């Protein structure tokens, strides 16, 4: 996983 | 501590620095960023933001040419060279700005207000509105202050409204000084001095519409 | 018709009461107070005195000398 | 305790501190926080509360940043150093107003004299409008004539109107009287006081709701 | 209309 | 010293702006000559200033 | 930094620099880019956006022709000299008004004097009409009469009118009384001062718009 | 630079040196080339562009003969010499113009300015149109300056115009300039001076026709 | 895959 | 491939 | 000198 942010959309 | 604020000419070359180890972040006041270029596998992974934003993440260790095009067909270049530290915010702003935008006044004046206005206004221009049809003019309408003479000279009527115009005359012949206030007599709603002038001298005649109410109770 | 807003005026090189500058003229202001009030929401209003525009501009061409 | 606010603008950057074992908790005093985004492999767990905050984990050791998005349209970053304690929780107050179009309807749909009763009797009792969010105070935001001082308590922000709370100490030792439009500033549109007084002794305390227009000069 | 409940009071600086 | 009363201010009601264009001759298209002349519009209209001071 | 504009007309070749490992943009003011031709195996890859112009990257090391060509009509070739830097961005100014019949029924199909008005009240505000696209100025366009100097700032042109905007420089110390006609040479078609003025005094600056046919002459 | 214009005749042959290496283009204003011949094994690839023109990219090192035929059915031949260099642009042009197109001119006045003149002709002409039918000169509209003598003549009316026609008569026995501004009567919109002569002397007698507004408002 | 480009297109 | 030249034709 |  390079460079991969965690994004994480909340419904 | 608060974005870098930068207003670059369109198609402008800015140079900043970004962070290799970091998410940084562009984003345009009033804009929304529609899509981003970079050279192949410099930036690895980007993300769309709330509004128009971009969160994107460099892994390389080198200066490299970014293109960022906005939804109203604005394109900018930014000249990024990655350096160790904190993820670097970039306020994108345009230079001279295209189009002004004339806001209209939003506020809404109360209802009784604005019978009051349209009545004086239609009594100044002489047009009387539908509902209003000519009558007597009341014989004592307001306060004479200082010797002031009232002489009757026109009125209309209506079902919540009356007006009356009075001519004033001054006999003191001295300076006199005008206040609406003084003009009241209980059971009025509205003085209007038809020639905005503060002072009256001696033989000052100006007219005065005052806007009582018909079917007083 | 079209309106013909200006009288010709006071009767390189040519005198002629058209083809002179022209300016606008001045918005008519009207002063009313509002007497003291009360409203529905027992509200006691003092609005003080509004001002509106009874007349708007016109055209005029400048009296020439 | 209390949680500690920051007041960081749409560009924002706060160096703050996080925990490690425990969680901890960032909320926005008038919106709903619905995406956040950090270097992978930083955050060990997120989850989001009902109220609209946002509660995460970080196991890493090394400082990183966060960024933190709402759902009326915002974007502030925080720079997390992991620290070995107990959870933390910060009050991410805005700074800038949100732009909320649904509150512009009902602020525009009424009268205007109306519309600023409402706002301030309810600064007065406390019953926010439910459109209205907590925004950072205006550090200078009213005219202070002659020797009184100033502190900031509270403001409530919709799209075209503000509300200001602020503390009055007169220094002068001899008693002043105050009349509202002492403090008109330009951009400010009401001034109220709540006790009502003809004049305040030294060493008073007195606090006076002030609303401006939002963005406005 | 609306009311109009006080009839003017007994008669920086104005009066 | 003491005094009540609201802050009066005087309306401003700044004027408009007015720019002349001057037509060069030209010839219709029915055949009429258009000899040199001039029209004249309001580039930014009239308004209300308000007001920088209350006392 | 800003685009780099040369104004070739439709036959024109311009020698510039082409950059290597980032990507480069070439865009027209008023048009959209459709086809691009270059040398088989020269261009490395190449991007249309959605405002209309063209990102292109260029891999190879020898000088190269490149054709660029839009939707109204046009086609300009560009000789690129690929140097190891940054991106690089041009704006293809066109120099010769391109073709658009659509325009010309907007043009035509009210009437004269009105049209004249429209397209002055524009230029002064900034509201360009939609059919009217950036143009080259014309370097000498209008009468100057003893001892004024010229220098071109704007211009936008659609099928049978143009449009230009001159500031007007007065070398002489004694004040020069202006009148539109001074300034008109064949083929101009309205003269408008924008700062009404019955004289300039020396060292002044004053812009000055002016409309011609479109090719006449 | 800017393309080499070359105004050859029907089957003309101009020799021209095209580049080996790089593509080159041809074109001719107001024309769509549709097809091009070449020795086989010459020009190895040719590509239609926007509008009338022919990029053709030659490996060839032998001079040889190429004919162009356009869409108005033109032909015309070009010897090309390849040589190591820039591609070559080149705007083909005819000698002899064919034929000459008669623009209209595609300027229209307004409508009340039409009205005005189409009234003022038909008087002229003495047919009256349709709506108008005779009635009473008016017996002063006009301002007589320097002692002229006004003799009415003839009238009609209409529904929005009408028209009167005077004689003058000059007494003055002096050479008099006639200007029409001078015979201005708040209430007229047109004043025409039958002969074009700009200085009546002594019983200079023109007759001028003036429109005013019938239903005057 | 050199002298390539890389372009998001954000809905 | 020669004399071949690269010609995108955009839509 | 001045005329418009």
């Amino acid at each position: 996983r390079p460079g991969m942010m965690d994004s994480q959309e909340f419904s | 501590q608060s974005p870098a604020t930068i207003s670059l000419p369109q198609g402008g070359q800015f140079r900043l620095s970004i962070s290799n180890t970091d998410p940084n972040m562009i984003f345009i006041p009033g804009d929304k960023v529609t899509a981003i270029t970079a050279p192949g596998g410099m930036l690895a992974d980007k993300r769309l933001t709330r509004a128009g934003g971009v969160l994107f993440t460099s892994v390389a260790t080198r200066t490299f040419t970014i293109f960022v095009e906005t939804a109203r067909g604005q394109t900018f270049s930014v000249v990024a060279t990655p350096v160790k530290g904190e993820g670097r915010v970039y306020r994108l702003m345009s230079a001279e700005p295209p189009s002004r935008p004339e806001t209209r006044k939003w506020e809404t004046a109360q209802a009784y207000e604005k019978l009051l206005i349209s009545l004086n206004r239609a009594v100044l221009t002489g047009d009387i509105p539908d509902g209003y049809g000519e009558v007597k003019p009341l014989s004592d309408g307001i306060r004479l202050p200082g010797g002031f003479s009232v002489t009757p000279l026109k009125a209309w009527a209506g079902d919540q409204l009356r007006a009356d115009r009075y001519e004033l005359r001054n006999a003191n012949t001295w300076g006199v000084a005008l206040r609406e206030q003084d003009f009241w007599k209980p059971g009025v709603r509205a003085v209007m001095f038809d020639n905005n002038a503060q002072t009256l001298m001696g033989g000052g005649r100006m007219t005065v519409t005052v806007i009582r109410g018909n079917g007083e109770g | 018709t079209v309106s013909t807003t200006p009288p010709v005026s006071a009767g390189v090189r040519c005198d002629n009461p058209g083809t002179v500058h022209p300016q606008r003229s001045r918005d008519q202001i009207a002063t009313v107070w509002i007497a003291p009030w009360v409203d529905s929401d027992n509200a006691f209003h003092q609005p003080g005195r509004v001002s509106f525009v009874v007349s708007p501009a016109d055209w005029v061409l400048p009296a020439r000398v």
